[PDB]
């Protein structure tokens, strides 16, 4: 398959601010390069086709250019309704056709460190055998944060899962849930159980812990 | 205007089968070639598969692994994807959408893919699963601002609502999306912060209603 590489992935933007987003094909593909807008829980629309033709309806802010390997789509003066994730998607060759990863463009604001808070189980859940520790980050900004969990100083990977809100309405921020899942009986065999946050907003990781 | 619209989503069990439709109004439906287009939970759009509007040639994705088979009944205005072999990987919304067909202002002649995809459907959701229905279990995460909340656990299927005190609650409330665990049941966590002066003095209950079992709890979270 021909590969597109999309890039950024993740751009924060103001009303009023130009936007840059560029595509590469893995072998040339001619202008059969085509890019789409999705906003939050609907479908994908047609923004751009032949490289640099906008389809009827889209706004002359929108534009496209490239030949070849590379490709750019542009909003030239961003507004309120451009939030949303943008695709490239090459149309030269099949199957597969072939999507770009995506940009999710989010609003900007200043940067924010989360937040963190730390859960032990609840003595009713380890009645039934199985202990979830839960690690909340609160209201952070931007997006990307990492986790590390710790039991005993000793690191933990591949037991636990998170999830991320969607970017506030009010203060642009966003908040992380991750959890811990061991057995009640592994549970009750250590201490010190620790989540370690890093962040953008932070210069060295920040650990939340507690004491069995 | 011209549209689209996708049917026969729902959910199937692993190795199991499922007739996907689309239905396009007020356009030529067999002038166009169709295309189905899936986008798993969090994840990007994947083009999956294509059929000429005579039928005469199809094409489908490697990760089809030649399982699906494309079809269209033109008279019906109706395009299908019939899906066998399911797996939990194939969770997704599927979209059916049109090829443009032209690079020109407007289509009259009718190509192929070249100039992408200008009319999309709304799509449906497609969730591959063994699990069995099944409502959560609510435990505390309990607390100059507090945090506090409820994990709602071990839930089959999607979705839950969350409210705090019968809705009186909206200030500093995140609910989270769900995680499907490894065990094919998913977890949640609501959260609130809070003014730590409020917690010996305020009462704070997280009301979960899981519709598909019919199961709703009130659990009042305090101090341990």
């Amino acid at each position: 398959d021909i590969q597109m590489t999309q890039s950024p992935s993740s751009l924060s933007a103001s009303v009023g601010d130009r936007v840059t987003i560029t595509c590469r094909a893995s072998q040339t593909i001619s202008r059969y390069l085509n890019w789409y807008q999705q906003k939050a829980g609907k479908a994908p629309t047609l923004l751009i086709y032949d490289a640099s033709r906008l389809q009827s309806g889209v706004p002359s802010r929108f534009s496209g250019s490239g030949s070849g390997t590379e490709f750019t789509l542009t909003i030239s003066s961003l507004q309120r309704e451009d939030f949303a994730t943008y695709y490239c998607q090459q149309s030269d060759s099949i199957p597969a056709l072939t999507f770009g990863g995506g940009t999710r463009v989010d609003i900007k604001r200043t940067v924010a460190a989360p937040s963190v808070f730390i859960f032990p189980p609840s003595d009713e859940q380890l009645k039934s055998g199985t202990a979830s520790v839960v690690c909340l980050l609160n209201n952070f900004y931007p997006r990307e944060a990492v986790v590390q969990w710790k039991v005993d100083n000793a690191l933990q990977s591949g037991n636990s899962q998170e999830s991320v809100t969607e970017q506030d309405s009010k203060d642009s921020t966003y908040s992380l849930s991750s959890t811990l899942t061991l057995s009640k009986a592994d549970y009750e065999k250590h201490k010190v159980y620790a989540c370690e946050v890093t962040h953008q907003g932070l210069s060295s990781p920040v650990t939340k812990s507690f004491n069995r | 205007e011209v549209q689209l619209v996708e049917s026969g989503g729902g959910l199937v069990q692993p190795g199991g089968s499922l007739r996907l439709s689309c239905i396009g109004s007020e356009f030529t439906f067999s002038n166009y070639g169709m295309n189905w287009v899936r986008q798993a939970p969090g994840k990007g759009l994947e083009w999956i598969s294509y059929i000429t509007g005579a039928s005469a040639t199809v094409y489908y994705a490697a990760s089809v692994r030649g399982r699906f088979t494309i079809s269209r009944d033109n008279a019906r205005n109706s395009l299908f994807l019939e899906m066998n072999g399911l797996r939990a990987e194939d969770t997704a919304v599927y979209y059916c959408a049109r090829d443009r067909g032209c690079n020109s202002p407007t289509c009259f002649v009718i190509g192929y893919y070249y100039y992408g995809m200008d009319v999309w459907g709304q799509g449906t959701t497609v969730t591959v699963s063994s699990a069995s229905t099944k409502g959560p279990s609510v435990f505390p995460l309990a607390p100059g601002t507090a945090a506090l909340g409820c994990l709602v656990k071990d839930y089959f299927p999607e979705p839950v609502t969350v409210s705090w005190n019968s809705g009186a609650l909206t200030s500093g409330v995140h609910t989270f999306p769900a995680v499907l665990q490894s065990s094919g049941l998913y977890s949640l966590s609501s959260v609130v912060t809070v003014p730590s002066s409020s917690l010996g003095t305020q009462t704070y209950i997280c009301n979960v209603n899981h519709k598909p079992s019919n199961t709703k709890v009130d659990k009042k979270v305090e101090p341990k």
